[PDB]
């Protein structure tokens, strides 16, 4: 084994070979000179974080105020129009004219519309009228439906009036309590149909207030058989009506009351928690005698806990039973004398047991009585309890009409991620003289207007920021309304085993890597206070394979029209940006001439970022043709550009000249270099330049520069970054492309740091072997790894064959010992929006755990001995200077025949974290301040008996 | 097969359910020849 | 017992699965002589419990005696006759 | 109470209480569908 001095000098020669090759071939200093050479085609502008967040938060507040005004103007007409309705009972003569969706008539006439296709809508629509959706299990043409189908026809004019001031208005929907939903503009509905507007999350939040639910399940002997199957189905279909603001728990009683799950108190009832309760419900068996006093005493004690986070709102007890002779009136006179807890009772199944006590239980405690004889009645009887809970809110009047916004969810009409406004509509008939007040305490329905997340993204431009800088808005519950890591996919829970209705609620701590400092920032944003903090953060790469640590600055302010809070993540070296100023005619024609596809042989293969340069230039996702449209638009349009912004076009044109002048003046002289296969320049303007036409066909990176993983990683590092290729024969690239090396250019205009572009080359692996050799020994092994433990230059041929592979999958014994001696740290995190192939108990969404390795210690020299069973193995570790590489030499595994378990660094399916202990110490959250319950004027005399 | 059905009715197995299955509103096989369109006319009220 | 033991054990499941295709399953042909399921994507293999949950069959002396006593009381005898028609064919079971 | 094994439907000819027991015994005497009740009672004890 050679000495430390003889190995330190051996790696010293190669680190000069690698750095000098990349320094000169790419021409890092040449690009720096070009930017400094002119200094007059552009100006340096400051990037004030504090000013940006307030401006962006003002636009979001103003946008949500247009929709709020479009809702009060929409709900006022519905209240007034309905109060003038006469309730006709025969429509055979005066037929109702409406358009019914999902189609190609006793008392209705159908409309066949025109259905013109347009943009900002994924489907064909029509502004002439409003479509009407009726659930399958609801008969159109009934008196209840037909009467509702008339007075809602007056909403068509106010639907048009709302859209005239704001042509950028998305779906406007009225969800009636009868079941039908009328939306504008008219468009066809999207296998059988199971959509009910009354069960949608946006309808539910406007129907009532948050609630502290507690489900009591009867698991005595008499419920065994079919009526246990209906009880478990009714409970499961009822937890589907609970949002993130509602706290629920499930208990069972059969001569003894206990919790059915691992929670033991009220839990937030989010996506993960509701899965645990749902899983625990379909596990209960029926056995024992019935004890109602013990069941209700246990239930009333959990509602009075106050140690854990609750809703501090509607307190309700749900009793799922069949029948008994026990009234338990001694418990109700002890635990709720003030009637602060509602009791809803359900009699489930086909039986002959006494329902009298069950009916009496729900009548004294302001509840309601429900019958569920078969499966067909399960879905509708588990949602009518919101009529009772909305009674106090109706009597409030004008102070209960506040606009609310939902969690981020996928639109039913295939529109993407949207949020919906909410405002209830009340019966008003007879309220002018205040004489009816009989059905006037039930809402007519809920109004709603959809706001797409792409609408919000247009209010927070990000092309003047560094690719590492981004905006991100938060929610009171902590979830993210806006984030680069939020994807239009449902969040997965558990592991999918086989033998989109849920909202996309992604917490802030789950969007990016968690930190002790970041938790404090999250809590300061939730309670709505402005601030700022600069601290060192370790950042996960765009491709989940690397972790790098760099300084970041977080600046947040509350959007205090709504309850959201907006923040702007901005690193250093990005408080200034290059602003292009150029109005000369011939200097842009020459720059635009460099974009012609024909002369790539003299200027290199050129890519263009599919930015929204002008409104008439559609994105293409092809770039080969998109550039053809872009440059043909430049010469076929007056350069004044009155319809689109010149700032986003002046930058790309200015960067076109700078990249070309490097190619013509520097790259053209060296036609071929021994160790170079390709040379690329990626800039902030949004262009890529690969000099060889043949090598430009292997560029698999995203044309958008802000989405390039190597571009973002090279800005954080202050040295050449080696990016390992992929594996598993994922197309071409192993040997015929090369190894990518990049280095971000830094310019100093007036004492200001700026990183406008990156440059790099692709070192061929085969010629690097020749330099490395100056081989396949059976007694020694020499490998080169980067920051992340990926192979880049091996020694044993077969090792070099599996290039760009994690070192733990080819030598687990050495990799595990490296982590222990603190040279390769690792941080594990969960990906809640991932799709994985299901296993045994196409594809389904699941949680996948990610692992990323990075350099822990700053020290460059490592040495030591590892023992793997009656053998002593020695090794030396030296790290290349000005590079993220490490050279490790160890004798071959043949000497010591040991083989431990492989160490996998890949997207591995998991089901964690455990939800049974997260509820013990939940994350901080703030609940709504509106609480509408316990109103004295409530009638509640119709308990369950007037109906039968 | 007809004799077997008659024996089944003689033992009184499900004779009323056989009777209810011979009413006019029944489908009969395309193997038999009949005017197109009128396909459910086979079956007679004399079954009772 | 002598004529037929364990013939009513082949109903037509879905292809490459273990779920019975029909809601009221009936046996296939034991040797390709009785009834064959000709539903799109169905095949049958000997792995079925039996017509009445295994209570009605001729694969035991007690089971055969119970079936004979059930048939001699003119109760559900045609059900067993038709199941054997589905299993074997149309010539032997009617005599028995 | 042992006739709650099917979990998919509710059975009418049971021994749930005295009137239903009397009705089921009378039905067994008449011989109509006595084998169905026998199967139900057999499957109530595990099966074949
Ligand atoms: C907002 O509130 C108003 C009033 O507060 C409410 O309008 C009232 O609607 C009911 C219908 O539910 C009208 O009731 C009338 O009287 C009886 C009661 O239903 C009906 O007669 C039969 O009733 C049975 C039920 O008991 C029903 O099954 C049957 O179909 C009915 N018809 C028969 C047997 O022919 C009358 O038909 C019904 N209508 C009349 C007499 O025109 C009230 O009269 C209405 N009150 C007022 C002041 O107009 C309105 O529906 C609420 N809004 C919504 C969206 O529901
Ligand atoms: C519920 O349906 C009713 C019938 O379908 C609607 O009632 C009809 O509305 C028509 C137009 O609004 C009326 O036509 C005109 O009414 C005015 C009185 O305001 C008069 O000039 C005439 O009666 C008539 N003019 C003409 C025909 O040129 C109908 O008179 C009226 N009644 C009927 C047809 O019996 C309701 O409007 C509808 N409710 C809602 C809320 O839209
Ligand atoms: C939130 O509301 C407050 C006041 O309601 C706004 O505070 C303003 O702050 C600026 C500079 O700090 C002052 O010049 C104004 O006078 C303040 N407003 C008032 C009414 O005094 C704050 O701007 C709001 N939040 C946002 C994002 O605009
Ligand atoms: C938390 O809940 C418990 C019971 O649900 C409350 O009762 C006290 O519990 C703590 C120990 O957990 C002790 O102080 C006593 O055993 C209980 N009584 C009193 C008067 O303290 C408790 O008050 C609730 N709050 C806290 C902060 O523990
Ligand atoms: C990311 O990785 C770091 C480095 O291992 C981890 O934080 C270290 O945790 C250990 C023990 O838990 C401490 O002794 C170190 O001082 C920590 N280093 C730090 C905080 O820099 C942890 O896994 C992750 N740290 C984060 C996310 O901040
Ligand atoms: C079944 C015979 C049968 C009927 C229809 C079809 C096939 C067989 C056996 N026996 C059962 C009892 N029944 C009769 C019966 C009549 C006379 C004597 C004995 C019994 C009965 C049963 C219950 C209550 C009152 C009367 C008469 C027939
Ligand atoms: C050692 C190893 O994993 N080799 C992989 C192989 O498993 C995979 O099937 C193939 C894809 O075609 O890529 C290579
Ligand atoms: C006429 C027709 O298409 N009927 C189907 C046919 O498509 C399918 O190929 C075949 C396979 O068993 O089953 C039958
Ligand atoms: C809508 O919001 C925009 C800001 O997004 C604002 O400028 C405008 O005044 C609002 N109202 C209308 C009718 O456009
Ligand atoms: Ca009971
Ligand atoms: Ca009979």
């Amino acid at each position: 084994f050679p000495s430390a001095v003889t190995i330190k000098s051996w790696v010293d020669k190669m680190q000069e070979d690698l750095v000098t090759l990349a320094k000169t071939a790419s021409g890092v200093n040449q690009l720096v000179d070009i930017y400094e050479k002119y200094q007059d085609l552009y100006t340096v502008e400051p990037n004030n974080a504090r000013q940006l967040v307030e401006i962006a938060a003002r636009d979001i507040e103003k946008l949500l105020s247009n929709r709020s005004k479009a809702l009060v103007r929409l709900a006022l007409e519905a209240e007034k129009v309905q109060a003038a309705h006469q309730w006709r009972e025969d429509f055979a003569s005066n037929e109702v004219v409406y358009y019914n969706a999902k189609d190609d008539e006793p008392g209705s006439q159908r409309i066949k519309p025109v259905f013109i296709e347009d943009a900002n809508f994924g489907r064909q629509i029509s502004y002439q009228h409003a479509a009407v959706h009726i659930p399958t299990d609801i008969y159109e043409g009934s008196t209840i439906v037909l009467n509702e189908l008339n007075w809602t026809s007056a909403l068509d004019e106010v639907f048009k009036k709302n859209r005239e001031e704001d042509p950028s208005l998305l779906w406007q929907v009225f969800g009636s309590a009868t079941g039908l939903a009328r939306y504008y503009p008219a468009s066809p509905w999207v296998k059988i149909d199971l959509y009910d507007v009354r069960r949608r999350p946006w309808y539910i939040q406007g129907a009532a207030s948050p609630k502290d639910m507690l489900i009591l399940v009867d698991v005595s002997g008499s419920v065994s058989g079919l009526t246990l199957k209906l009880i478990r189905t009714s409970v499961s279909e009822m937890l589907e009506t609970l949002s993130d603001d509602d706290f629920v728990n499930v208990a069972s009683f059969n001569s003894n009351a206990q919790d059915v799950s691992c929670f033991q108190h009220l839990v937030q009832a989010n996506v993960r928690n509701k899965k645990v309760l749902k899983d625990a419900v379909n596990n209960i068996t029926a056995k024992g005698i019935t004890d109602y006093k013990k069941g209700f005493s246990f239930a009333f004690e959990q509602l009075l806990n106050y140690n854990v986070s609750r809703a501090n709102c509607n307190k309700i007890i749900m009793l799922f039973t069949d029948g008994g002779e026990e009234r338990a009136q001694e418990i109700f006179n002890k635990y709720n004398k003030d009637k602060k807890v509602r009791v809803f009772t359900f009699s489930v199944g086909q039986h002959n047991y006494d329902r009298g006590p069950i009916q009496w239980m729900a009548c004294e405690n302001k509840g309601y009585y429900y019958e569920i004889p078969s499966i067909g009645a399960i879905r509708i009887n588990t949602q009518e309890y919101l009529d009772v809970l909305g009674r106090p809110m109706v009597l409030a009047g004008d102070k209960a009409k506040q606009v609310q916004w939902t969690n981020v969810y996928l639109d039913a009409l295939e529109l993407g991620l949207v949020i919906t406004g909410t405002l209830p509509v009340f019966n008003i008939t007879g309220q002018f003289e205040n004489k009816t007040n009989l059905k006037n305490q039930l809402i007519l329905g809920v109004m709603g207007v959809d706001v797409s997340l792409e609408d919000i993204k247009r209010l927070t431009p990000r092309f003047t920021l560094c690719p590492n800088g981004y905006y991100f808005a938060i929610d009171p519950n902590g979830y993210v309304l806006l984030h680069p890591n939020l994807q239009p996919k449902p969040i997965g829970v558990g592991i999918p085993t086989i033998n989109s209705q849920e909202p996309v609620t992604l917490d802030f701590l789950d969007a990016e890597l968690e930190n002790d400092i970041k938790v404090e920032i999250r809590n300061k944003m939730i309670d709505g206070e402005s601030g700022e903090k600069t601290f060192r953060t370790l950042v996960k790469s765009q491709d989940e394979r690397y972790i790098d640590k760099g300084n970041r600055t977080y600046t947040w302010t509350p959007v205090n029209g709504t309850d959201y809070s907006l923040a702007l993540v901005l690193p250093t070296y990005s408080f200034y940006y290059i602003k292009a100023k150029l109005e000369e005619t011939i200097t842009q024609a020459r720059y635009s001439e460099t974009l012609k596809p024909d002369n790539f042989e003299e200027s290199g293969y050129t890519f263009i970022a599919p930015r929204d340069y002008c409104n008439d230039l559609k994105i293409s996702d092809n770039n080969t043709e998109f550039l053809l449209n872009f440059n043909e638009f430049i010469d076929r349009k007056t350069p004044n550009n009155p319809s689109c912004n010149a700032d986003l076009i002046n930058r790309v044109l200015l960067d076109a000249g700078f990249t070309n002048e490097l190619v013509q003046n520097y790259w053209s002289k060296q036609k071929n270099i021994k160790g170079v296969k390709a040379r690329f320049v990626v800039t902030d303007g949004g262009i890529t330049r690969v000099y060889p036409k043949e090598a430009g066909e292997n560029w698999q990176e995203n044309p958008e520069t802000y989405e390039d993983s190597f571009y973002k990683r090279s800005l954080d590092n202050d040295n050449y970054v080696f990016t390992a290729p992929y594996f598993n024969k994922s197309g071409p690239g192993a040997y015929e492309s090369g190894i990518m090396v990049s280095k971000a250019v830094e310019i100093y205009i007036q004492g200001k740091l700026l990183k406008p572009a990156v440059v790099g080359i692709k070192i061929d692996v085969n010629s690097w072997i020749e330099n490395f050799t100056k081989r396949n020994s059976d007694v020694m092994d020499c490998v080169i790894l980067d920051d992340g433990g990926f192979l880049l230059m091996a020694n044993h041929d077969d090792y070099t064959n599996q290039i760009g592979r994690f070192f733990g999958e080819i030598d687990p014994s050495l990799m595990r010992h490296l982590v222990n001696i603190s040279v390769y740290a690792f941080n594990k995190s969960y990906d809640y929006q991932s799709v994985c192939e299901p296993g045994a108990a196409s594809k389904q969404s699941c949680i996948t755990e990610q692992t990323q390795y990075f350099f822990d210690n700053d020290s460059k020299s490592f040495s030591g001995v590892l023992d793997c069973g009656n053998c002593s193995r020695i090794f030396h570790g030296e790290k290349l200077m000005n590079t993220n590489l490490i050279f490790i030499m160890v004798e071959s595994k043949g000497t010591c025949p040991c083989d431990t378990r492989l160490l996998i660094q890949a997207e591995q399916t998991s089901d964690g974290p455990n939800p049974c202990d997260m509820v013990k110490q939940p994350r901080y959250r703030k609940g709504p301040d509106v609480c509408f319950d316990n109103n004295v004027l409530e009638d509640y005399t119709d308990c369950g008996g007037v109906s039968g | 097969q007809a004799v077997l059905l008659l024996f089944r009715c003689a033992t009184g197995e499900a004779w009323q359910e056989i009777m209810l299955a011979c009413l006019p509103g029944k489908l009969c096989d395309p193997e038999s020849d009949y005017n197109p369109g009128e396909e459910y006319t086979c079956g007679s009220n004399f079954a009772i | 017992l002598e004529l037929f033991i364990g013939k009513m054990h082949k109903t037509c499941f879905f292809a490459d699965s273990d779920i019975v295709a029909e809601e009221d399953p009936a046996p296939c042909a034991f040797s390709g002589n009785g009834r064959q399921c000709t539903a799109n994507g169905t095949e049958c293999r000997s792995g079925w419990v039996g017509p009445n949950g295994g209570i009605t069959n001729f694969d035991n002396f007690a089971f055969a005696m119970l079936t004979v006593f059930q048939c001699i009381t003119m109760e559900g005898w045609t059900d067993v006759l038709y199941w054997m028609n589905d299993a074997m064919g149309f010539e032997l079971p009617w005599v028995y | 109470g042992k006739f709650n094994f099917d979990e998919t439907q509710t059975k009418r000819s049971t021994f749930d209480n005295f009137p239903q027991a009397l009705l089921t015994v009378f039905q067994i005497l008449t011989g109509e569908d006595w084998n169905a009740v026998m199967y139900d009672g057999i499957m109530a004890y595990g099966g074949p």
